[PDB]
């Protein structure tokens, strides 16, 4: 069986919470019960079936192909999701001198601010948190997630990740909306897509595209209908885009060297 | 922004018949209006007039009318799924417990006593009908609820009859010809829902021939010289000698409503706990208000 | 599949008044195991009687399942997903490949003959 | 066109896999290729010297039970029919 | 108690079969149940069986009939797949009638005969995936085996050119078909009809 | 840990020599915290972290595979005391008395370790090479993985004189002194030889007996029980069983060989 893995101090967010994202509440909608849910639902999934002794992120990526797996995949990835955004959404306050942290938390990193000035052709990180919620706004009908990727080409991009779409595998990120017809520009990359992956793999080797994310921002409904509300799932957007623990985004940048 | 997009049966300040919480219907309905009907005005002014299915039969899919659409399709499902109820004669829901192994309780039906049905309701002919189109209402009454539980996102569950009573009757110029339907069958909505077919070619080949009909052009030098489709020679049939024929028989893909279901969070979460959407589906199809759906049956050949 | 290696059988207290358990999968076993709650309990009758009422159990658990494999994909399908193999996929490759064999060796036995009999 | 040794036809109804269409399929198969049989008095038949022209290799012999392979009882006593039927005129 | 373990004992959830593990006889429902081993284990040449399975085997699907055998060693064929034909038949998309479901979906003290979809089908019978199915692509024999299913190729008229481009390599060439639909004798066997577009 | 390591530089597109890095800090740091499987089996574990001798149970055995026995067809009657019935053609052992036999043989190595024992697993089937090579490595016991050279024991002055002997303390710290020509050259007895597969390795037990050292084996449905001072009715082919009983007794040795260099830190 998998297990929900224990936040920082749940001790206050049992009843006390991410200080401006959310008190109690929230998380018990969405970690103390959604993330069960669904992490009940895989383990059910996984019962019986080798897709399990591996950690779901790890079957997140092995259940790519075969789509008829898909159901379990989707889940999958929206666990993993989950738990990237909790991290992003993490108060993960510091410990030690006994009095409660005074929360210096390190704002864009040092190295965070070239990433998006590379990023974004010159531009300021903060400038992004709007238009992040410009795409987000923009590029969603119903569920799905925010996501800042970095990629091979180190431009820590952002990607429209929907649903519960896998922000690593290219050929599954769920960023077109099939439902909302689109552009044949778009189509190019389909184009492309159904190309670029029909050779990578074809070697036995599905596109080995080490865009990794990096901030996740749910934007299924218990992200913002549960309760924020509904036009307010840009305002939930808001508070959460306002400030982001950067401990976690610090080290989700291939920053150093090791062996 | 008028309440022209609603019914009284769906009253302000009223726990939906405990279904919905006094503001549940809010979060699933009117404050959604709220900032739905909002874009519908920010998106055109034909609203106040023309109804969605205008904008959205208007265009397959609109280089602008994109983002209009999906408001348009939203709205349009909602009447669709949220008239044909009448409130299941429940106390609003508790929070369905730690369910998944909790939920599977009880039979899943598939060959245990039906209940709110066309039958109960006086439907009989329709009763037939769908016992004739899914096996039987038992066996039509589980792929429904089951077909919303496999949502994963914002999406409808649909049952319509597809009427293809005979090709050519437009230019045939029938307007009493009240569409003859021939069977019936399920499909779904998500995001923003369209007919069905997977619109196959609906936007395939109009896409497809797009960008293929530019490879030619594309090689704006030449053409890629003597080498031609190749790798696309057989796939070029992506649409030409299948999705072409896979867009149902010969072009006359057509679907027709009569029961629709919602599969998004905002409908179900707010009483039905975090996973009630079974419970939420149970309370549903003991709530459907049936004579609208044979209201909304069309005759059969 | 079935996961017949068994794991730390120790922590495997299993309610099975429902044909479903955390961690076990969905198997005929389950529906053994569940059929013996009707007859121990004596919730049906005799052990006939008590198979079948989680024989329609299965089933249903099954049906909900298959269309839930479905949505997964069609959703999926309709929502920017891109697929480098399917099960058609390996269906035809594999087989393709076998062709390779098969065509070259007739190309020695019907040929080979001709010489053996000319 | 081509030779039969050389080619499956496994018939619809049956499930055709990628090895199943190969030759070494084909070569496996070949290695791996009666109401007496089934219960009745095979001397009962004395007479009916048609029943017991079966397990008969064509020249007035009986088979080793290699072939016949039926019961050591009801081969005996098929045997005892055929040697019994040579006495009742027919066969 | 030692038999209640043994009587949950994985060991005893695979049910005892001697079918032969070559089986020459026309096959259409599975002989024996696959044995699903993860990776790890593979490395580990563990398969839970009384015997190791040999490191010759690289497989992670095997199908046993006997733990162990006089002659000291299990009997195994590592060639246990089913796995792909049934998934085939979900990637095909197509329900059975299966006679009349009263009652039940599949309707039937025990249900020997008329078993049902025979686990091969567990889905409601009509859907919008039909959209005319999606032409799956199959072998033909002449029939043709679609996802491991033979079904008889039906065209609007016979094309003789469309054989003659496959030659004798008919069963090598794979055509799509827009499956007409199939059916579950009470042999249970599958009997379907394919669409050659030629 | 990385000395050939040349960080691309400015515009380049990530190095793949360290994008592999990136995956490496993707793992040890943030890896699968998400959703992390549990109450799970690996082949990773037992060899690794196994059971104190005192905390096995019937069920532990049962699911490492200690039970399924030879088929009922090769039973060597000599147990018709340690098998529990039949089954499937196989004959499943009494682990009731499994658990006996394991608790005891456990204490013989653990003791045996507690006096500078020399302990020598032996196995031969394929797969112990690792199981048995750890095994003593806690112990610091010694293993033999390949077949059994016949005539160690026994003939040790000549099959075994070309090996050289350390001077090792109570620590097990090599004394770094030298060992005299004859010193080194005679016999190094072991004090306790483990088999993990006697149905073909008696030439070892046989040798042992006549070698007056105490042996500690898996015997099976048709192994000798016999040739042997602590039989363990055990399942000798599968390997997780194998690695879980010889991991008990591992372990067994482990806290001995813990309680042993632990008397010598008290002087």
């Amino acid at each position: 069986i998998h297990v929900v893995p224990k936040l920082p101090n749940s001790k206050a967010l049992l009843q006390n919470g991410v200080p401006n994202i959310l008190s109690s509440s929230g998380f018990k909608t969405v970690w103390f019960d959604y993330q069960r849910y669904l992490c009940d639902k895989l383990t059910l999934a996984t019962a019986g079936q080798s897709l399990e002794s591996y950690y779901p992120f790890h079957i997140l990526l092995k259940t790519a192909g075969n789509p008829l797996q898909s159901n379990i995949f989707n889940l999958a990835s929206s666990i993993h999701n989950n738990h990237l955004f909790v991290e992003n959404i993490l108060p993960s306050a510091v410990e030690h001198g006994t009095n409660s942290n005074a929360v210096v938390k390190t704002e864009p990193s040092r190295l965070f601010l070239s990433k998006i000035k590379d990023s974004f052709n010159g531009s300021d990180w903060e400038v992004v948190k709007e238009e992040m919620i410009y795409r987000a706004e923009n590029e969603v009908l119903g569920q799905g997630w925010l996501f800042l990727v970095e990629n091979n080409e180190k431009k820590l991009f952002i990607l429209t990740s929907n649903n519960n779409g896998t922000p690593y595998y290219f050929p599954r990120n769920q960023s077109f909306d099939l439902n909302s017809a689109i552009s044949i520009d778009e189509f190019a990359t389909l184009k492309q897509m159904k190309e670029l992956i029909g050779k990578s793999t074809k070697l036995n080797g599905k596109v080995q595209d080490w865009t990794m994310p990096i901030i996740c921002v749910n934007l299924w409904d218990h992200a913002y209908l549960h309760d924020y509300g509904v036009g307010n799932r840009s305002k939930y957007v808001k508070n959460v885009l306002d400030n982001l623990n950067w401990s976690v985004v610090n080290n989700r940048i291939f920053s150093g060297i090791s062996k | 922004y008028s309440t022209r997009y609603a019914l009284e049966h769906l009253k302000e300040g009223a726990p939906l018949k405990g279904l919905f919480s006094i503001e549940g219907l809010q979060k699933a309905w009117f404050d959604r209006v709220k900032y739905l009907d909002a874009k519908l005005n920010d998106c055109t002014n034909e609203a106040q007039q023309k109804p969605l299915e205008t904008l959205i039969h208007e265009n397959s899919k609109s280089a602008s009318k994109k983002h209009i659409v999906n408001y348009a399709s939203s709205l349009y499902n909602l009447k669709f799924s949220m008239s044909s109820l009448q409130g299941c004669i429940r106390t609003p829901p508790e929070e369905c417990p730690r369910l998944g192994p909790e939920a599977l309780l009880q039979t899943p039906d598939f060959n245990r006593t039906i209940s709110n049905e066309p039958l109960t309701t006086g439907n009989e002919r329709l009763q037939a009908a769908l016992i004739s189109s899914f096996g039987s209402l038992m066996e039509f009454r589980t792929l429904l609820i089951n077909s919303n539980l496999a949502i994963s996102g914002d999406g409808f569950t649909w049952l319509v009859a597809r009427r293809q009573l005979d090709k050519r009757a437009m230019r045939n110029d029938m307007p009493n010809r009240d569409i003859e339907y021939d069977k019936l069958f399920i499909l779904n909505t998500y995001n923003a829902g369209t007919p069905f077919n997977f619109s196959t070619s609906g936007v395939m080949n109009e896409l497809n021939n797009q960008y293929t009909n530019m490879e030619k052009q594309r090689a704006k030098e030449a053409g890629n010289l003597e080498d031609s489709e190749m790798t696309a020679k057989q796939a070029k049939t992506k649409f030409i000698y299948e999705t072409q024929q896979k867009g149902f028989s010969g072009k006359e893909v057509s679907y027709i409503p009569l029961l629709a279901i919602d599969a998004s969070p905002k409908t179900w979460l707010t009483d039905y706990g975090v996973f009630g959407k079974r419970e939420y589906l149970e309370r549903v199809w003991d709530s459907i208000e049936w004579k609208i759906v044979e209201s909304r049956l069309p005759q059969r050949t | 599949p079935k996961i017949l290696v068994e794991n730390e059988i120790g922590d495997e207290n299993y309610d099975w008044s429902h044909m479903l358990q955390i961690g076990r999968p969905l198997d005929g076993e389950s529906v053994i195991q569940r059929t013996m709650y009707l007859i121990k309990t004596k919730q049906y009758g005799d052990m006939v009687e008590a198979y079948d009422h989680a024989r329609y159990e299965f089933y249903a658990l099954r049906m909900q399942e298959e269309t839930e494999q479905q949505v997964a994909l069609e959703e999926a399908e309709m929502f920017g997903s891109l697929f480098g193999v399917s099960a058609i996929e390996h269906g035809i490759q594999k087989e393709q490949e076998v062709l390779d064999v098969w065509e070259k060796k007739v190309v020695e036995e019907t040929e080979l003959m001709a010489a053996r009999t000319s | 066109k081509i030779d039969q040794s050389l080619s499956k036809k496994l018939p619809k109804g049956t499930i055709y896999d990628p090895f199943d269409f190969s030759m070494g399929r084909i070569h496996l198969d070949r290695k791996y290729q009666d109401i007496m049989k089934s219960g009745a008095n095979p001397l009962e038949f004395y007479a009916r010297p048609r029943i017991l022209s079966r397990y008969v290799t064509s020249t007035g012999r009986i088979q080793h039970r290699d072939i016949t392979g039926l019961s050591a009882k009801n081969q005996r006593r098929l045997s005892k029919a055929i040697r019994r039927c040579q006495a009742i005129g027919l066969m | 108690t030692l038999a209640e373990l043994l009587g949950r004992s994985r060991i005893a959830q695979v049910a005892n079969n001697h079918k032969p593990l070559t089986y020459t006889g026309k096959k259409f429902h599975p002989t024996h149940q696959i044995i699903e081993t993860k990776p790890s284990t593979l490395y580990r040449q563990e398969w839970g069986l009384k015997s190791a399975i040999p490191s010759k085997i690289k497989s992670r699907y095997l199908v046993y009939n006997d733990l162990d055998t006089l002659e000291r060693i299990t009997t195994f064929e590592p060639r246990g797949g089913t796995q792909w034909n049934r998934l085939r038949f979900q990637e095909m998309g197509v329900p059975i009638v299966s006679n009349i479901g009263r009652q039940n979906p599949f309707f039937k003290k025990f249900n020997t005969e008329i078993i049902g979809t025979g686990g091969l089908s567990y889905s409601l019978p009509g859907k919008l995936k039909v959209i005319q199915r999606t032409v799956v692509p199959g072998r033909i024999l002449n029939l043709a085996a679609i996802g491991g299913f033979v079904a008889d190729v039906v065209f609007f008229q016979s094309p003789p050119s469309s054989f003659n481009s496959m030659g004798d390599f008919i069963r090598m060439k794979t055509f799509l078909f827009e499956i007409l639909e199939a059916s579950m004798e009470k042999n249970g066997s599958v009997s379907m009809h394919a669409r050659l577009l030629e | 840990p990385y000395p050939n390591l040349i960080p691309s530089a400015n515009d380049k597109p990530y190095s793949s020599q360290e994008l592999f890095l990136r995956q490496l800090n993707h793992s040890m740091r943030t890896a699968k915290l998400g959703a992390t499987i549990s109450k799970v089996y690996y082949p990773h574990k037992d060899i690794f972290y196994p059971p104190l001798p005192e905390n096995i149970t019937v069920e532990s055995l049962m699911s490492a595979g200690v039970h399924l026995g030879q088929s009922t067809s090769l039973w060597r009657s000599s147990t018709q005391s340690y098998i529990y019935g039949e089954y499937k053609g196989i004959h499943i052992i009494d682990l009731n008395q499994t658990l006996s036999y394991l608790k005891r043989a456990a204490k013989v190595v653990e003791g045996v370790s507690e006096s500078g024992g020399i302990i020598l697993f032996l196995g031969t089937r394929q797969g112990q090479k690792r199981g048995l090579e750890e095994a003593a490595k806690k112990t610091h016991g010694y293993y033999v993985s390949t077949r059994w050279i016949p005539g160690t024991l026994t003939n040790s002055t000549e099959i075994s004189g070309i090996w050289e002997k350390q001077e090792i303390d109570s620590n097990d710290n090599p004394t770094e002194r030298a060992l005299s020509p004859n010193e080194t050259s005679k016999q190094v007895k072991p004090d306790l030889l483990v088999v993990l597969n006697p149905t073909e390795n008696r030439n070892a037990l046989l040798e042992a007996i006549k070698s007056r050292v105490p042996t500690i084996a898996i015997i099976d449905t048709d192994s000798e029980p016999s040739l042997v001072t602590y039989p363990i009715p055990g399942n000798d082919d599968s390997l997780r069983s194998v690695n879980f009983l010889l991991g008990v007794l591992a372990r067994a040795g482990q806290r001995g060989l813990q309680n042993r260099l632990a008397r010598n830190n008290e002087k």
